[PDB]
RNA sequence: GAGCUACCUAAAAACAAUUUUAUGAAUCAACUCGUCUAUGUGGCAAAAUAGUGAGAAGAUUUUUAGGUAGAGGUGAAAAGCCU
RNA sequence: UCUCCAGGCAUACGCGUAUAACAACUCGGAUAACCAUUGUUAGUUAAUCAGAAUAGGCAAUAAUCACACUAUAAAUCACCUAUAACUUCUCUGUUAACCCAACACCGGAAUGCCUAAAGGAAAGAUCCAAAAAGAUAAAAGGAACUCGGCAAACAAGAACCCCGCCUGUUUACCAAAAACAUCACCUCUAGCAUUACAAGUAUUAGAGGCACUGCCUGCCCAGUGAUCACUUGUUCCUAGGGACUAUGACGGCUAAACGAGGGUCCAACUGU
RNA sequence: AAUUAUAUAACUUAUCUAUUUUAUAGUAUAAGUUUGAAAUUUCGGUUGGGGUGACC
């Protein structure tokens, strides 16, 4: 066993007590009264100093033993950095959800309509994407941690633009940077999310509900998988002090209590610091997860039973380029137990944007092989982040 | 080269050195480096009213200097306290235990303007 | 090339090397000190 | 730390040479002090100590030069101290213990006073001195009173 | 002054960074010459103690899977990323490795030799005689120390009365315990002796810096005649 | 005494255009260097100037702070450097 | 106003009043005018420019327009879990033609942006001598000059020999090479942990030698029978008896390429 | 080259602590033996210069 850290940088030991201690029933001189060391007396031993009150510029936290919160039981942790190894499927086991490939057929027929196509839809955006990239500062190449959220917000404010066909997108405002959490079970393993999510955007009405009950009920035959020799557990964070909470993102008595999407956004420049797409929908699904199992609890109380009404909840996580979309279905708050009936999520993955982006001219003896704009821009993208918005009005 | 004889002082050296030119601190510096005055470190002073004041910065020639008795605590002493020690002490109400009665003070703890160590300025 | 300008100033390359508190680092540089004092030197160090 | 001459003939090149002693480190049991020590100790030590019949003999014995130690004087000033007082932290509970120790030692009982001072350097004895005759100032206040009570007294008197 | 860059108490996965010595001692002389430059690094820490139990769990045979084969540029081996449970920790991996495959790791000594497939950690006294081996450590409990090296193996030569003879790279026999635990098969990069440089510069990344320009038997008193 | 200089650690910076390709490759500035001739010779200069030349994405150059000290240090070895 | 020249404005390191006006005309500027000099008085104004709380848990995935694309040398606090505190503007840098070179030194000095919109003046008046230095032009000839085509040229093309394999490095201030380094190849040493080597482990680390690359090539390879027996050899016991013995320190050289290397030759070119 | 040489390594007898009846272990040391990293000091005279002969 290899023992990490030599020992020349570890804090020495300290000297070896006097020698004239160890004699009993002698009292040692020491230059205590001089108030200052000498190399020539006995070094003086001084008993713990305390101030007589509390200064906060040099508060200091007791052990963790000793904190009031402090349970044996092991709690873990899933917050925003966190990256399952898994991906997926340990979000799925987490969650008890079972996975439907595609976006919801009702979300993608709103769009078909060419009643909902936008006037200038495919130029508008293109202009969006140039604005994102090139127009927005005055350097050469704004870096992702300035163009991710404004590419963003930017299609918000144009998918938001839809109020002059629909006066009933006037029933729904947004937050930034809200807190969600909630606090539930799996096979004895307590689990805990605790992360904000960006940009929220909440409504006066609940979603319709995406799947019957029929279609419900017949997950109990799917069987969530499993992935030994991982844990569930690993990459969460195991916390020995915690409170249980359950916050849906806004306080009691919000006008409007139903949370239509929640926006995820990755503005690391380097990508070490940017979740790949496999683990972005994980961290999408658990959060999008707990938003809706807070509400429910806030509710139908904290009692475990499958739900008379699901809760239905849409996420769309993006890095600036490539777009994730996501709906996800609550069936049941009974989540203890591995069988029974089990939640519906529909993912869309690796849906891109535009393929990429010339913010110079690429220029070959004296040839412009390349303009600079977007490349490869597809509009399907942006449909598809329109059906989602339109879901729930139209 | 370096001039050796001048004071070093912060105008001198690269930009990160920096030093006072005796100018009492007034605030603290928090993390993040952020500044927060403290109001109680900030000196208030303390003018009096001078209207009707009868004193003026020079004084007239024709008044006579008196002869110079630089003040000895013995001299204080016999004007202020002895002379109450003195009548108690025809009445016999005097003792070792109640010297504060006089005005002793014990110990200069819990004073606002301590004695020694002095924890006023000028 | 052309030589005599080796002095490249530093004010912390000089107080580092010959200043206050590294002459007092050491006893033989707090004996460099001793004897400035003894001769009556205006500045004993940088 | 000396030369030798190589080959013992002084007409050979001088060396430098220096001798050390064979230090051995042991535990020794004082019956004065009760108390086991562990000490870096020569062979010669362990001669004098049984020819002084016992460890705590050896100490109390030894003037304070041929001892040749600062931690040696210290044992010497505890043992002293401890016989001096005929303090009962000596095996507490069993007296007739205690009581044998003392008599065993009473030869080299001095007055608790003298035995203080025993092993002191000067630096010491200075900041024992010194902490002795350390005194907060009297106040002036006091020392006028008593003056002034005094003088009242002598007069009626 | 010099204080160490290995300052660090806890194992982590994490690559942390590193500082060049260029050969200087503590004090700062040079004590090995030929070191300096190179592109910068970052460490990444290996356990070589391949039987670990995780915190809180029974020290029984356990198997991991292995997640990525990454190049380590401190070793001439590649390293492989290999998740258990709920830790991850850098193992060196042998030459057929693949992500996503799973190894083996067992404490638990058999009387009967198994055929054990590469990777797995086992007792030597576990393994048959002639199973190339790596990663072997002179006493159990004490890491891997020798054939850790790009492409080594190790021969285990015979098992007599609970000792194990091991054929060193070097060819030089080594005798342990057969509790030790060595996993099977050669180490991964085989091919690291067929590499050439072809460029001075090349040399100078890798930090070996060029050498100095500086360019017996006593014959008794009887031979002196015939020399 | 390593603010010059030899070497190293750490934190950093500079490299246009052209052709090859995918590089201790090519033409050639900034920049680094110092083959040759000439002038100078108490000189502008205790090693410079005018031309002419070598390298110029690399074993590259440069900046800042630190480390190695004379029985020694450093050295792609000239017994070269260390005010 | 005219003529002409072509590194300028900021920042950092550094310097420390050399800044600016007035007044003087001793000193300094290598001479004058004028001041950079002397004396006196002034000066540089920042919440943005610049400089100067605690205990835990846990990070596999470079950069390059980061998408494609590959590669190798493998490459920058945050976010969580809890505790503590609940509304602030003080201090310091800021000038100049400036620094290192005894000097108002034809030298040295990093980064940003720009190349004249910014910054400047080669000639104190004269004069046309020799010698010396620099620039330009040349009838005919074209290296006949010379140690050598040094320098120069309306030329700047071609091939060779020698030496080193190549890029590279060196005697700061007389030698830049054929010397040192160099990849590849070869030899010797070491079986291993908490400060170099090395958080490494024989395909590794140190030390030293040598251009590599196919090809000729050292020796060394018990003898005879034939995997078998004797003769040898080596040991003992005493000349006998047993016992035992189943190609590597060397050359040619690739061979090409490359060279401010050392020698040559032709052609053009020229005041050599 | 002459004189030394607790740089290192080594081993020997002792000291000394474990052990078994003499025994094999080691060693805050001393006395030797063996290597030498080094330190110190030296460059006789006569032969028209030099290597070889020589001579005093
Ligand atoms: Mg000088
Ligand atoms: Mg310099
Ligand atoms: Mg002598
Ligand atoms: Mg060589
Ligand atoms: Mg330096
Ligand atoms: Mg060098
Ligand atoms: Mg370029
Ligand atoms: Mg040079
Ligand atoms: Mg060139
Ligand atoms: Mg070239
Ligand atoms: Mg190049
Ligand atoms: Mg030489
Ligand atoms: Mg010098
Ligand atoms: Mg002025
Ligand atoms: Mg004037
Ligand atoms: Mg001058
Ligand atoms: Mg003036
Ligand atoms: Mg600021
Ligand atoms: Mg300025
Ligand atoms: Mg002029
Ligand atoms: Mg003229
Ligand atoms: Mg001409
Ligand atoms: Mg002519
Ligand atoms: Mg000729
Ligand atoms: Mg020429
Ligand atoms: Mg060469
Ligand atoms: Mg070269
Ligand atoms: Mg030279
Ligand atoms: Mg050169
Ligand atoms: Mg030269
Ligand atoms: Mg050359
Ligand atoms: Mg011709
Ligand atoms: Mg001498």
């Amino acid at each position: 066993a290899y023992e990490w850290g030599v020992r020349s940088t570890r804090k020495p030991e300290p000297r070896p007590l006097d020698r004239v201690y160890e004699i009993p029933g002698l009292e040692p001189i020491t230059y205590e009264g001089k108030k200052h060391f000498v190399p020539w007396l006995a070094r003086p031993i001084f008993p713990p100093w305390e101030r007589g009150w509390n200064d906060p510029r040099f508060h200091r936290a007791a052990p963790i033993h000793e904190q009031t919160l402090y349970k044996e039981e092991p709690c873990y942790i899933f917050h925003q950095r966190c990256r399952l190894l898994e991906g997926m499927k340990q979000a799925l086991w987490l969650t008890k959800t079972k996975l439907i490939e595609g976006l919801p057929k009702k979300v993608l027929s709103l769009v078909d309509d060419p009643a909902n196509h936008i006037e200038n839809q495919e130029q508008r955006v293109l202009d969006i994407i140039s604005h994102a990239r090139l127009w927005h500062s005055t350097e050469d190449i704004p870096k992702r941690e300035t163009y991710c959220p404004l590419i963003v917000d930017s299609l918000i404010q144009l998918c938001k633009s839809q109020i002059l066909k629909h006066p009933s997108l006037a029933r729904r405002t947004s937050a930034q940077n809200c807190t969600l959490a909630t606090t539930w079970n799996r096979e004895s393993l307590l689990l805990q999310v605790r992360g904000t999510s960006s940009t929220i955007l909440s409504a006066k009405d609940p979603l319709p509900v995406i799947a019957s009950r029929e279609e419900v009920e017949a997950t109990r035959s799917h069987v969530l998988e499993t992935f030994y020799p991982i844990s569930p557990t690993i990459d969460l964070q195991e916390c020995h002090v915690y409170e249980v909470k359950d916050d849906t993102g806004f306080q009691e008595g919000y006008p409007y209590p139903h949370p239509h999407t929640l926006y995820f956004l990755e503005k690391a420049n380097l990508r070490p610091q940017r979740f790949l797409p496999e683990q972005l929908r994980a961290k999408m699904l658990l959060f999008a997860f707990a938003n809706a199992l807070a509400q429910a609890r806030l509710l139908y109380g904290n009692t475990a039973k499958v739900l008379e009404q699901p809760i239905v909840v849409q996420s769309v996580g993006t890095d600036g380029r490539v777009f994730q979309f996501l709906v996800l279905q609550l069936n049941t708050t009974d989540l203890a137990s591995s069988e029974g009936v089990k939640n519906l999520v529909w993912t869309d993955s690796d849906q891109l944007l535009y393929r990429h982006f010339w913010c110079r001219p690429v220029i070959k003896k004296k040839v412009v092989v390349e303009p600079v704009g977007p490349v490869d821009f597809q509009p399907e993208t942006f449909r598809k982040f329109l059906a989602l918005y339109l879901h729930g009005v139209v | 080269g370096a001039d050796r004889m001048s004071k070093w002082t912060s105008k001198r050296g690269p930009r990160t050195f920096t030093k006072s030119r005796g100018a009492k601190k007034t605030g603290i510096y928090t993390s993040d480096r952020k500044f927060v005055q403290i109001k109680e470190m900030v000196p208030e002073f303390v003018v009096p009213d001078l209207t009707g004041f009868k004193l003026k910065p020079y004084v007239n020639y024709r008044a006579p200097a008196g002869i110079d008795t630089p003040l000895t605590a013995k001299a204080l002493f016999q004007e202020t306290v002895a002379p109450a020690i003195e009548k108690d002490f025809k009445e016999g109400t005097f003792d070792a235990n109640n010297l504060e009665k006089y005005g002793f003070e014990p110990t200069q703890e819990g004073k606002l303007f301590q004695l020694y160590p002095k924890n006023f300025p000028r | 090339r052309a030589r005599g300008n080796e002095y490249q100033p530093s004010n912390i390359k000089r107080k580092h090397k010959h200043g206050w508190v590294r002459r007092l680092s050491t006893p033989a540089g707090v004996q460099v000190i001793l004897r400035r004092m003894l001769k009556g030197r205006k500045s004993l160090s940088h | 730390l000396g030369y030798r001459y190589a080959n013992n003939d002084k007409l050979s090149k001088r060396v430098k040479k220096v001798w050390k002693p064979q230090l051995f480190t042991r535990e020794l049991y004082s019956e004065i002090l009760d108390k086991k020590f562990t000490v870096t100790v020569t062979m010669r030590t362990l001669d004098l100590i049984d020819e002084a019949y016992g460890f705590d003999f050896y100490i109390l014995k030894t003037p304070k030069e041929d001892l040749g130690s600062k931690f040696g004087m210290d044992l010497k000033r505890g043992m002293l101290l401890r016989l001096a007082r005929q303090d009962p932290h000596l095996h507490p509970e069993n007296p007739e213990r205690r009581a044998a120790i003392y008599d065993k030692y009473r030869s080299f009982v001095i007055p608790e006073a003298e035995a203080e001072w025993v092993g002191l350097t000067l630096e010491e004895a200075l900041e024992k001195q010194r902490l002795l005759e350390e005194k907060d100032p009297v106040p002036l206040f006091k020392v006028y009173v008593e003056e002034l009570v005094q003088r009242l007294q002598e007069q009626v008197l | 002054k010099f204080v160490s860059w290995k300052s660090r108490t806890k194992y982590t996965v994490k690559p942390v960074k590193m500082r060049k010595s260029g050969g200087r001692d503590h004090t700062g002389r040079i004590r090995v010459h030929g070191i300096g430059g190179g592109h910068k690094q970052n460490y990444r820490m290996i356990d070589f103690l391949r039987f670990r139990p995780e915190k809180e769990k029974a020290p029984e045979p356990f198997e991991e899977k292995v997640v990525v084969v990454r190049y380590d540029p401190c070793r001439s081996a590649d390293i492989a990323l290999v998740a258990g449970g709920s830790r991850k920790r850098w193992i060196i991996a042998t030459e057929n490795m693949k992500a996503g495959d799973t190894i083996l790791n067992s404490n638990h000594i058999g009387r009967m030799a198994v055929a054990a497939q590469e990777g797995d950690a086992h007792p030597l006294g576990a393994l048959p005689v002639g199973t190339l081996i790596n990663n072997v450590e002179s006493e159990p409990g004490r890491g891997a120390q020798y054939i850790r090296a790009a492409g080594t193996c190790g021969v285990l030569l015979r098992k007599v009365n609970g000792t194990a003879i091991i054929q060193l790279p070097s060819k030089r026999q080594m005798q342990v315990l057969e509790s030790c635990t060595a996993t099977v098969g050669r180490v991964s990069n085989v091919n690291h002796n067929q590499r050439v440089i072809g460029k001075a510069g090349r040399n100078r990344w890798l930090g070996k810096r060029p050498n100095s320009g500086l360019w017996k038997i006593r014959p008794l008193p009887p031979m002196k005649s015939y020399v």
